[PDB]
Formats: C-alpha cells, structure tokens, sequence
C-alpha cells in the first residue's frame, strides 16, 4: 500500500527527488526507510526517519549528497539525492518500520522505482525523403542529444539545402529534416546523398 | 501596472527607420527596459531606464520616454538588428508581448511538396509524411493533415527555418507520425496549405498504404 | 558566465531542481532572477532573490509551487518546481540584475535549459531474427515505456517461446527478445509471425520470421 | 556490525530441508532480520526478531539463533520458495550479501545460436547480432563476441530467462550492437560459448558482415 515516484534518468552530477505515497495506514503514525538494490547486486540499506521526523539516519556511503523528509499532512515521503553518479544506479524500494520486540523491521514495502545515472546518447536514424523543378530530403529522426550536421554530396550542394531545426518529439528524442532543390531531370541521372554526423555517438553516416 | 507593446508585428528593410512603443497603464517614470531577443537564443539587453544604452549595443539603437509612452528606435536597420524584441518595467519585472522583426518583401506563395514514408522506415514499423512548404512570405501559414477524407492534429509537428538572408523567405516542415498498422488501414493522404498569396487552397497528396 | 543545468522531461504532476552556476563575478553582491518562455511564446519572468535572500519575489501564479534558494558559497542558484504542469514546459533562463538609475535591469543571461512536461511514449521498432531444430525470434528494440507483449501465431504458439527480460539500452530506451525452438522441416511450409503489442502507445505490430 | 551469509548459492529440489546461514561479527542478541526476494519483485519479510514468523509466511519457514549465529530454516522447500534471501542485522539495518535458491537437475548443455542483423535495421542504420543460449543448467555461462579474430568489450549485453517450472532449464540472449558503418567495415562475425556442459567452447559463426 505504499506507491513510488520520481525515478528516471539522471545526468552524472545531477538531483532527484523520490517520493513514495501510502494508502490504507495511517502514514503518520509509522517510520519509514529507504533501501535500494542495484543491478544484480544485493539490497542496501540508504535512510531512515522517524513518524514525527524526529529522528533521521543515513548510510555512510551517501554521506552528504542524500536528504530525507516526510509530510504527514500529504501522507508523503521523501528522498533528495544530489551529486548523482553511476553507483547511485539502482531501483529504491521505500518502507514500512515496525518496532519489535525492541527491534526495527520492514514489514511493508514499495514496487519500486528505478534511478539509473548515464549521459543520454542515441544515434541517428536516417530515412529519405525522395518525391520540372523537384525536392528531396533527409530525416534524421530519432537521437539524443541535439547536435547533428547534415550536408549534400559531400558538401556540393549549396544553398538549395534547407536543414530545419530540430524538434523534440513525444519520444523524448530530437527529429529534424533536411531538403533541397534540384533539377527534375537530375532524378534519373544524378545520385544525391545527404552525410548526417552525430559526433556523440560517433556516427557517421551517409544516405542516398 | 499593464504593459502593452505596439506593433505586435513589424516589416521593414534595411536602411530603414523602426520605431517600438511600449505603453503602461499607468506612470511608470522612467523604469522601462528594452530586450532583443534573436530565434533560438537567450536576450540581450539593450537599453536600461528608458534612455541609458547599454555597453556593446549599436548607437543606432535609442531609447525615449517618461511616464506612461516610451519608444524604441533602430536608426540604420541592419540585417544584424532584425530579431524579436520586448519591453520590460524595471521595478515590477514585468515583460511585454513582443514584437516580431522581419525583413519586408513582396507575397510569394509556398511551393508545396508531400513526402510519402520511406520503405526503409516502414519495416521498422514506424511510418512519418512530411508536407514541405520551401519559399513564402509572409511567414504566417496554416497546415492541414487529412488522411482519406479528414484527419485531426495532435499527431504533427512542425518546424520553421529563419527567414533566408538571400531571397528572406521561410521554409516549413510538418511532419505526421503514424504506426504502420495504422498507415497501412488507410489509402490516401495528403495535406492543405493556406496563406496570403495562395488564393485557394494548395492541397498535395499520395495514394498508397 | 552563467551556466545551467537540471533541464529535461518532467512527468506531468512531478518535481524538478534547476541550477545556475556563477563565474566570473561576485555573486555575493549580486541579485539574481529566474525567467522562462514557453514554447512559441514571449518571455515571462517567474521570481527573483536578493543578494543575501533577505528579499525573494514570485510570481504570484506560480508563488507556491515554485521555491527560488541561492548558495553563495557554491555561486550557485536553485529553482525546485512542484506539481509540474503542461504550462510549465518552456525554456527557464537564470539572469543577473543589476541595479542602476534606481532601478533593477538583467545584463547577464544564460543560454537557458528547457523543461518539458510529458510523459515520454516512443513505442517499439520490431525486426526479425531470422535462421532438425530451428530457433527463431523477433527483436523489440527502443520502445518506451514498460510493458511489451509478445505473442506468436495469435496465441496458438506457446511451446518453445522464451520472452527475455527488458535491457534499458544507451538510449534510455528498454529491449526485450522473443525466441522459439520450432522444427526445421516447418520453415518451409509454414509461417511464423511475432505479435508484439505497446499498450503505452497503443501500438500493435505483427512481424513474420522467414529464414535468411 | 558486519555479518556474514552462507551459502552464497544453493540448489534444492521440492521437498527438501535447505539450511541458510546469517553469522554476525559481534553478538546481535535476537536482532536478525529474514526477507526474500522473487525475482522483478520487492522483497519481503519472513522473519523478524530471530525466530517470530511474520503473518503470512509459510509455517515451514523457520527461525533460530542467539549471538553471532543465525539460522533460516525451509522444511519443505516448494516452487514458490525458490528465491533469493537476505539477512539484516534489525538495530543497524544492515543487509547482509544475499543467498540463492534454484532448483537443482542435471547439467544441460546450451544449444547455440547467431542470428545476423536484420537488413531492415540496417536501413536505418544501426546493426544488431544475437546469440541465444537455450534450456542449459548450471546458470552460470560465458559468451564473448568476436569480428576478426577480435574480442568485443563493451558493446555487448546480456539477458536470461528466470528459470522455466517444468524443465527447470534457462536460457540467455547476448546482443551486439554495431553502427551500420561498423558492421559494413568487417566481414566475420560469431560468438563463443563456454559452460561445464560444453567440454569445449561453442563457436557460431556468420559472414557477409
């Protein structure tokens, strides 16, 4: 009865913020905690806090890059991670804490939310775009981040090109187009090629 | 404390005189502020306290006014100097619409082109139309996607190049997405250009799917 | 200098913490201010802190959902946003102000970072694994977001289908694999196709296996 | 504290006792702690306080220790059982390592396969070689990528399938990704298994890169 949120892909030095939501139990009454569990690796214990936010306590490891707070008003918890890096990488299970026997234990637990730490890079797709006087083009489609540099013919055509700026689509992922104008004759006779260079995939590529 | 900006839109040429006003509803003494802002890059700031330049900015620039009117004004209009500008109340930070400068020139209609889903792509089980609109002015135009008979937006998107410094004319890409089983299910496809020198509805399409 | 960062997708209903670094000046001394413009629109300024935070101005749209903070050790400057809204999807530049004739004027910006509120939906690029026991497969490959269902021939096979777990990829995108061990005398006479379905995106695709 | 969980992997068959291990550096007293986690699932509480079942957990779960040794015992192990356990020390909310239970069978030898990329990927310019390993036992498996008699490094990932209930066999599938540029530029491609049912490594192979 204990929901999550906030996970997602983080830049390397970036923030987050995690929440988890309870239902059915009275938030304010019980302490929570924060465990997570990296790819193929065992779980590890991050932060607890008390019902009142009384008392706080965290790991070692995430000394001074992590926060936890809690509204019980909202029946919300917290967690605030700063200076993210790769071996933060992991699915953060939020938790519910029961004192006994004059023992702490984690009886109530989240599905999970996944916080992975990467530079976001994914290569071009290109695709053409062929039809007295006559347009074809070039879409690069789908890649991450924005830079892209599209040329003709190795850098002949000139100023019949027209590479439209790029627009992020619902993909998450940046898509431009590139024209030109040509003579209808050339079309039977002419190959015309458009080079779509993503240095951050390190791509090359060379269409039509 | 409204502030209004006139023209909303502006044409002019080089070697020309423009002139920007900027009203407030009510006495706002000298604490006006001018931006430019180019396509696609953060503003500039102009002039400060309704007459103060600031440094690095062409004297051509000026800036007047007290109380309620106030008025920008490019002397010698450059190509350097076309872009968007604003006008802000310093003590309330509050900016205004904006005004659009484009180079002026003579009507031209779009030439349009339809652009079917590449066989490539279509294997992927993606497939995308481009609709290419290449030498216009003005740049104002209205794109309309109907696949068979009718087919509604939220499936489009579009981009428009900077007016061209040679023929100063803008290029516009619209671009529908479809899955390929939806493409596939329908025939025909096609897309309505609009715009002022276009005196009827320039429609192009393709049959296959 | 003024440079920036925290900028991406945004889940509508969420959170996020925009940054602005400083350099080459006295950021102590300074007042700093937060503008933003959406997409196709003008600018429009969102609040403002003082040198030492003993003045902080909001827009009184966004006064309670936004909080403006500034560590002058770090020459640094924060904007936490909550309840993120399809609105809020524009660009958020972190300027200077200056106060000058008595007045406050913004003489150094900042490239500017975009925000934008959605949830992100691409959907999935089928493509065959093509070949007395014959394996084949189809590959789902950069689709967002979780789930896929993968079935074969309708439902009617089911032995011999092994359906891998999602990879996320560099791309931030999951992939699975869909295999099946079938006979290789059937690769002839029969077909074989992979029903692939992405309910996120509402997308169905059916790709057919044939040998290579 | 620092504690210690043994064995790190076990295999049962269904009906069988399996015996878990959690040692502490120093007395704990009863403050131990027993969860188990399902695979893609989140974990969940057996034990609490040393030897208190939590409510809902199988009676044959059971629990014993004082001190520095600690004890999860299963008698009559099932297929819902056969998952991964965990020890946390209850005062410092220490997890400890982690152990693994699978069913136990025969070793099966993997049956290879190299699936060449797609030229409908390659259209849009990405290249994709698959090996699969099938219903093979232990897990445990290594498989390298070679182009020219050239290992690959970081170009690779791997995915298994949990273990299947009616032949207790996995099977795991090693992609390649490649630009298009890549792939073009070398001719060879294959893949090369190595696991204890295999008394030599199994190499598959294609060309026309």
């Amino acid at each position: 009865q204990l929901q999550e949120s906030g996970g997602g892909l983080v830049k390397p030095g970036g923030s987050l913020r995690l929440s988890c939501t309870a239902s059915g139990f009275n938030f304010n009454k019980y302490n929570m905690n924060w465990v997570r569990q990296a790819p193929g690796k065992g779980l590890e214990w991050v932060s607890s806090i008390s019902a009142l936010s009384t008392y706080i306590y965290y790991a070692d490891s995430l000394k001074g890059r992590f926060t936890v707070s809690r509204d019980n008003a909202k029946n919300s918890l917290f967690l605030q991670m700063n200076s993210l890096r790769d071996d933060d990488t992991a699915v953060y299970y939020c938790a519910r804490e029961i004192r006994r026997a004059s023992t702490w234990s984690a009886d109530l637990w989240g599905r999970g939310t996944l916080v992975t730490v990467f530079n976001q890079i994914k290569g071009p797709s290109v695709f053409p775009l062929a039809p007295g006087t006559a347009a074809l083009g070039c879409l690069v489609k789908d890649y991450f981040p924005e830079p892209v540099t599209v040329s003709w013919n190795s850098g002949a055509l000139t100023s019949g090109v027209h590479t439209f700026p790029a627009v992020l689509q619902s993909s998450g992922l940046y898509s431009l187009s590139s024209v030109v104008t040509v003579p209808s004759s050339s079309l039977g006779t002419q190959t015309y090629i458009c080079n779509v260079n993503h240095k951050p995939s390190n791509t090359k590529v060379d269409k039509r | 404390i409204q502030m209004t900006q006139s023209p909303s839109s502006l044409s002019a040429s080089v070697g020309d005189r423009v002139i920007i006003t900027c009203r407030a509803s009510q006495s706002i003494s000298s604490s006006l502020n001018w931006y430019q802002q180019k396509p696609g890059k953060a503003p500039k700031l102009l002039i400060y306290a309704a007459v103060n330049l600031e440094t690095g900015v062409p004297s051509r620039f000026s800036g007047s006014g007290f109380g309620t009117d106030f008025t920008l004004a490019i002397s010698n209009v450059q190509p350097e100097d076309f872009a968007t500008y604003y006008c802000q109340q310093s003590d309330t930070r509050t900016f205004g619409r904006g005004t659009k400068l484009d180079v002026k020139r003579t009507v031209a209609a779009p030439s349009v082109f339809i652009f079917p889903p590449s066989d490539e792509q279509l294997k992927s089980g993606t497939a995308s139309v481009v609709c290419l609109l290449n030498n216009f002015y003005p740049r104002e135009a209205k794109v309309q996607w109907k696949v068979d008979n009718a087919l509604q937006s939220g499936n489009s998107q579009e981009s428009v190049t900077e007016q061209d410094s040679k023929d100063s004319t803008y290029s516009l890409s619209s671009t529908l997405t479809l899955s390929k089983a939806d493409y596939e299910k329908h025939k025909v496809y096609a897309c309505e250009v609009t715009h002022q020198g276009l005196s009827s509805p320039v429609t192009k399409s393709f049959n296959r799917g």
